[PDB]
């Protein structure tokens, strides 16, 4: 029994709303709202809590971090990050929460920091090879991957991907994606890393590609039903869910899921209370 | 400062 949790986002401005999808009831619910309006935050499930990391409050990029206890339905502040980070990616690897890249209000970041829940402290780890704002991240096979994004040095949306090894504290480029994707959704399903949508300038992608670490190669799968950048992504019960996002002009309220056995994308019949982009998405135990 | 994400700033 899982619940999909969707936190904040732009609809069209930063909001506090936190919605949960109950797969058994097949209904959405509003749960405890974020203490402050947020979009473009990282989102992870760790130690039974949902961590909302950084983001944008409509005015400033922030270094705040809050954790949500699904049982108590309560948000609590945790230690601020070292750096302001908005449009970062966040992931858990070996019990540490990583905040990867993003934008601090000035420039995109190659820096990365990690959070130790035992000490409630953040510390920098090795930076990425490239600055990446609007970066997606995923963990598979004990490695952390930073996928696409935007590099202000070259003013390019990125087709490159790099992988972090926590044992050596090193980032290394892996195989390049087929196309540039800033704002790609990233998920992991059946030992494959998915890069979902994104954009290259005003060109928003409906294409999706998958990466196999054992072969270090990418290939494309079925297109989504619609173009999406800044969509949230999670894996549930053998399917990959893609939540909201925008098509470059409008924020989307729809969710669609991918079935890797049928190579088909299906739009979920029940949409969120409103179209939202840049929302944090994760899955928790019910 | 611009409210848009960095990738969207011009």
């Amino acid at each position: 029994p899982k619940l999909m949790v969707v936190v904040g986002g732009q609809a069209p401005k930063a909001i506090r709303s936190v919605e949960c999808y109950d797969f058994k009831e097949e209904r959405w619910h509003q749960v405890a709202e974020l203490p402050s309006r947020r979009c473009r935050a990282g989102m992870v499930y760790m130690a039974g809590l949902v961590f909302a990391v950084g983001g944008f409050n409509g005015s400033l990029r922030v270094r705040t971090v809050d954790s949500y206890d699904p049982v108590k339905d309560q948000w609590t502040s945790v230690a601020n990050m070292r750096d302001r980070r908005s449009t970062l990616g966040a992931a858990v690897l070996n019990g540490l929460l990583y905040a990867v890249g993003g934008f601090d209000g000035s420039t995109g970041l190659s820096s990365v920091e990690a959070y130790n829940i035992k000490s409630n402290e953040w510390f920098h780890v090795a930076p990425m090879n490239t600055r990446r704002s609007s970066v997606g991240v995923g963990v598979v096979g004990g490695l952390l991957y930073a996928v696409g994004g935007y590099d202000v040095a070259s003013r390019q949306c990125l087709s490159t991907v790099e992988c972090y090894n926590a044992t050596t504290n090193e980032w290394t480029y892996i195989a390049e994606m087929s196309t540039r994707r800033s704002g790609a959704g990233v998920g992991v399903l059946n030992n494959l890393l998915y890069a979902v949508g994104g954009h290259d300038g005003p060109l928003v992608r409906k294409s999706v590609e998958v990466y196999d670490p054992t072969t270090n190669a990418w290939r494309q799968v079925a297109d989504m039903n619609m173009c999406r950048r800044n969509a949230g992504v999670c894996a549930v019960n053998g399917l990959l869910y893609v939540v909201g996002g925008d098509d470059g002009s409008c924020n989307l309220a729809s969710v669609e899921y991918y079935n890797p056995t049928t190579d088909k994308w299906t739009v979920v019949s029940s949409c969120m209370s409103t179209g939202r982009s840049y929302a944090g998405v994760t899955v928790i135990d019910k | 400062e611009p409210e848009e994400p960095e990738a969207d700033q011009h």
